[PDB]
């Protein structure tokens, strides 16, 4: 017999921010404040500037020291944590139920009274290069900042990581700057698990009420295309493939998640041979062995990048590019199926409910959908707006990608990956 | 708003049954949309022989490749059609096949589960192909430092017990193992009263227990009698392996003293006392102000580049202890950081931390307990080693009851002038001398 | 002045090491008396006279 | 492959109260402590005379 | 069904006082772990993988 439980309460204040709660009777608590400040807001002359922000949640802040910071909360056994992606930055609290509200304190320490000194941020610096080297020991990480950077002229091509040319150069007052001017009420989120409603609704407006910054999501982003290459010799190529999709909330979206699952994201069985795979099964058939491919599907405020992902021996490389390529062009033609496109809603359906089954996975999904939306969309409705993605829907998504400016980004030894004039 | 303490007792309780077979059969409903459901055995490789080793994690490839009504490719074929995911897992003492889910599929993911866990078919065709994918894994395994360490640490400190060997078995039983060798260690120990059925999710006990009757009814009823054994204990030994190669870039080190297995209730304590020296890597943000002064001295001064304490449990024994990793001129100031700690809290132990500890303990319990597949884990996991599924009340309560003295008292109890199992890997030329290690798990001061 | 180690924790770390300071003495006392015999300090119990 | 990694036999090596696989070592160990550092101390006792 | 990183695909880090630098959306690999020969560190200059502030007792 579990409780019966509780309904998400929403509120948008008059200033524009909003505050989502959750009251689950959980023994532990989450907050997290989401600011429309990703990397994409960066510019020429300050880039990084996100970067060195995100890894600079516990300098000292009115209110409260680093020491501070670093000691409160490891002496309830909390953790602050901040995580950005290309639109948002997010930092996230969490702690058991009896101590939210010191916890609460410092995330409006981090978030609205840094002091960002000199010395403090001088000996911050190196870790960019730290925090850079550790992501990118992941071919992909390379690969999809490469490819963003290609696709892109403008704000998504920014890179998540600091330039190099920019460690040890973002100043004092590029973080203030980046500060006030993003982390603004018209441009922020403040969602909790575990409090009230009224207390969230109390901080927000007593301490979130900031404003005088930026305003929309963007500059806009232009998308381009091209080509980025990465000679490496690593025995494996790593190479993605897209084209330009449809923006984040819109229907075409969701043909494009659909389309995304019929051609296979990543495994259901451990060690399974992925028999409901379209681009697997199609590679396979005429590459013999190491090898993997995944469709890949970014969405965004203003646009969106669809197509594949593939590693395989750098020989192979051609040849699994160009099985890949013609099975999305297969299913562009008009050969897919009906429970293809069945079994495709029922994998991402079942997907999406599992995404949100914790408190981290359903947190991060009311956040980005208040900045992204402004509005908290309930499972039901997402499963019946994936319901309505007809047959036809998929495929057009499939011949927007066959047709449209494509983009690349592939590192590896390169002498036998294709150009794009050749695929 | 309700309190920390009072939410401890809102969680509904984990509602155990059993079948006419042995198999236990336990769920935690809750209400989400999705689901977890699994059958965890009472399965490893600690009930290896020798040559046999290796059989388990052999079979755990085959699993998932075909029944006898569900040949080559069908079970793949319908678990990704409803978009459900099948994993699995197997340790030293324990095996699990878990499939995750929608709650409406529940019916259909016990049906299948049943299907892998009695009637596989370890088809010659497919075994032989797994031989291949299985050397492939050893010799990828042999390139993660981490893994290789622990599997050394396990190979001293349990130098000639079943507790030595490794999961995946050495690669000359990985060639030569036969079906026949596969389906005598499934009869032997995929036996009912040695799994238990777990599910977490919306689901009513009711359905769990109709589905297993309907299908698990068929295992140990008409069987069991002789050729059951039980586990003997394996002895602790305490000593060092060093695998000195200046190739590699880091020093990889795990040191451990032998631990008390799953039952014992001092495991909270040692808990809590881990928890106070705590973990660190370099990309954690807060160096110098990190609590724990072992962390806050590797920051520092960059003695390392990662370290973690660890207290792992087997039936009646564990190594309880941490690994790290580092430049090669810092192997000794690492130890002697690393071993400061353990004394320290073996004889001065401060309330303060203790509280840290419990707290970092608390948050480290809930935190993990989020969402249907580590819950649905722990189920299976504790009603194999602990017979019962204990409450958060219960833990919270284990937990509160620890203070300094306790703290001061475990830890001397295992710490305190024991000897330790060492492993070294990598750029070692600077790993102390066991004499000198061992000279460090006491002190004069004391 | 010198006076930062005033407080619970200190006050705990104190008493965590009095049976061990206190043991310690003691050993340093029946060693100065065995080292210089009962009679340039402490004389008593089974050894001649 | 690493797998492959033996750990010698040391029987040949080791105090009867550590001989078997099949029981533990706990309890050895206060005896063999006892008698390892009941000579260090004979010794200094020995040495202090 | 916003949530662009887990609507799968772009990359989404994450930074930590206690916990670990992470770097982690789609694209493939799980499935070159099967068909093989997917190597990886364990620990060259780097960190460690599957974090910390997770336990039981």
């Amino acid at each position: 017999v579990p409780p019966h439980p509780q309904d998400l309460e929403f509120t948008r204040l008059p200033n524009g921010l909003v505050i989502a709660s959750l009251e689950n009777y959980a023994p532990a608590s989450r907050i997290g404040l989401f600011i429309k400040a990703g990397s994409r807001y960066e510019n020429s002359n300050n880039l990084g500037t996100s970067h060195l922000l995100r890894l600079a949640s516990s300098l000292t802040t009115k209110g409260a020291s680093s020491f501070k910071i670093t000691r409160g909360i490891e002496a309830v056994g909390g953790k602050l944590s901040v995580t950005s992606t290309r639109e948002n930055m997010a930092y996230t609290v969490e702690c058991l139920r009896d101590d939210v509200d010191i916890l609460m304190e410092f995330l409006l320490n981090v978030t609205t009274a840094p002091e960002f000194r000199r010395w403090e941020v001088a000996a911050l610096q190196p870790q960019l290069r730290i925090d850079k080297a550790v992501a990118l020991q992941n071919p992909q990480a390379h690969v999809i900042e490469n490819l963003h950077a290609a696709a892109y002229r403008n704000a998504l091509a920014n890179s998540l990581y600091c330039p190099d040319y920019r460690i040890g150069k973002v100043t004092p007052v590029e973080l203030h700057d980046y500060v006030q001017n993003h982390f603004t009420s018209a441009r922020m989120a403040l969602i909790g698990l575990g409090v009230s409603h009224p207390v969230l609704k109390q901080v927000a407006e007593q301490f979130l009420n900031i404003r005088g910054g930026l305003g929309l999501s963007g500059a806009k982003a232009k998308y381009h295309g091209g080509e980025i290459r990465e000679q490496n010799g690593d025995s494996l190529v790593h190479a993605a493939l897209v084209a330009e999709s449809a923006a984040i909330g819109s229907a075409e979206a969701n043909a494009f998640s659909v389309l995304q699952h019929v051609l296979g994201a990543g495994p259901h069985v451990k060690r399974g041979s992925n028999a409901t795979s379209s681009l697997y099964q199609a590679v396979a058939k005429g590459v013999h062995q190491p090898f993997d491919v995944s469709a890949f599907n970014a969405s965004y405020s203003d646009s969106g990048l669809f197509g594949f992902y593939t590693i395989s021996q750098a020989a192979s490389a051609g040849d699994v590019i160009k099985a890949a390529y013609n099975q999305v062009k297969t299913i562009a033609q008009g050969n897919l199926s009906n429970p293809d496109v069945q079994a495709a809603k029922n994998k991402l359906k079942a997907g999406y409910l599992m995404s949100v089954e914790s408190s981290e996975g359903f947190l991060d999904e009311v956040g980005s959908q208040a900045l992204a939306a402004g509005s908290y969309t309930p499972p039901s409705t997402v499963l019946q707006q994936i319901d309505a993605v007809a047959d036809a829907d998929v495929i057009n998504a499939a011949k927007k990608f066959v047709s449209g400016r494509k983009s690349m980004a592939a590192s590896g030894n390169l002498g036998h990956t294709p150009f794009i004039d050749e695929l | 708003t309700a309190t920390y303490a009072q939410a401890l007792q809102s969680v509904p309780e984990t509602q155990v049954s059993q079948l006419d077979n042995g198999l236990r059969v336990a769920s935690e409903q809750s209400s989400q949309p999705t689901c977890t459901v699994g059958v965890w055995i009472d399965a490893g490789s600690r009930y290896e022989s020798e040559k046999n080793n290796g059989a388990g994690y052999f079979v755990e490839h085959l699993a998932f490749k075909g029944t006898k009504n569900r040949p080559g490719n069908a079970l793949e074929k319908e678990v990704e059609s409803m978009g459900a995911h099948l994993n699995a897992y197997s340790t030293r003492e324990h095996t699990a096949y878990y499939i995750k889910a929608l709650s409406k599929d529940l019916p259909k993911a016990v049906e299948l589960l049943a299907d892998i866990v009695q009637n596989c078919s370890l088809e010659d065709s497919q075994i032989e192909k797994e031989r291949d994918v299985i050397l492939q894994e050893l010799q990828e395994n042999d390139t993660s430092m981490r893994d290789v360490v622990f599997n050394y640490l396990h190979a001293t400190a349990f130098q000639g017990t079943p507790l030595a060997q490794s999961v995946e078995g050495p690669s000359e039983n990985v060639r030569k193992l036969s079906r026949a060798d596969l389906t005598e260690y499934l009869s032997r120990h995929y036996k009912a009263p040695r799994m238990v059925l777990a599910a977490a999710g919306g689901l009513e006990h009711r359905q769990l227990l109709d589905l297993a009757q309907k299908h698990f009814s068929g295992l140990s009823g008409t069987y069991d009698e002789d050729a059951v054994p039980t586990l003997s204990p394996c002895r602790f030994t305490g000593s060092q392996i060093c695998h000195r190669e200046d190739g590699l870039p880091l020093a990889h080190v795990a040191i451990a003293v032998e631990g008390p297995g799953w039952a014992h209730p001092d495991n909270v304590a040692l808990q809590v006392a881990n928890a106070i020296i705590g973990h660190y890597d370099c990309t954690y943000g807060g160096g110098a102000h990190l609590s724990s002064p072992l962390a806050s001295i590797a920051a520092t001064n960059k003695l390392c580049q990662s370290f973690q304490t660890f207290n792992i449990c087997y039936a009646d024994t564990g190594l309880l202890g941490a690994h790290f990793v580092c430049d090669h001129m810092s192997i000794d100031d690492m130890m002697f950081v690393l071993q400061g700690q353990w004394m320290r809290l073996c004889t001065s132990a401060t309330e303060s931390e203790v509280l840290r500890g419990k707290n970092l303990l608390r948050n480290a319990l809930v935190s993990h307990l989020d969402g249907t597949t580590p819950v649905c884990e722990d189920i299976g996991r504790s009603l194999l080693t602990y017979g019962r599924r204990i409450p958060l009340a219960e833990w919270e309560s284990r937990i509160a009851e620890v203070d300094a003295r306790v703290v001061r008292e475990v830890c001397s109890k295992y710490f305190y002038d024991q000897c330790p199992a060492v492993a070294g890997f990598g750029p070692i030329e600077q790993l102390p001398d066991y004499n000198r290690i061992r000279s460090g798990m006491f002190w004069l001061r004391f | 002045m010198l006076t930062r180690f005033l407080g619970p924790r200190y006050r705990q770390l104190a008493r965590n090491w009095v049976p061990t300071a206190q043991l310690w003495g003691a050993v340093g006392a029946v060693g100065l008396v065995s080292a210089t015999d009962s009679r340039l300090i402490l004389d008593w119990v089974p050894t001649i006279n | 492959s690493h797998t492959d990694i033996k750990v010698p036999d040391f029987s040949d090596y080791r105090r009867p109260e550590v001989l078997d696989s099949t029981k533990s070592s706990k309890e050895s160990s206060e005896a063999r402590k006892g008698f390892s550092y009941l000579v260090t101390a004979t010794t200094t006792v020995g040495v202090a005379y | 069904m916003l949530s662009v990183a887990a609507r799968s695909g772009p990359f989404a880090p994450v930074l930590s006082a206690t916990s670990r630098g992470v770097a982690g959306a789609l694209r493939p690999l799980v499935q070159a772990a099967v068909p093989a020969t997917s190597e990886s560190p364990v620990l060259d200059l780097k960190r460690s993988v599957l974090c910390r502030e997770s336990l039981r007792g």
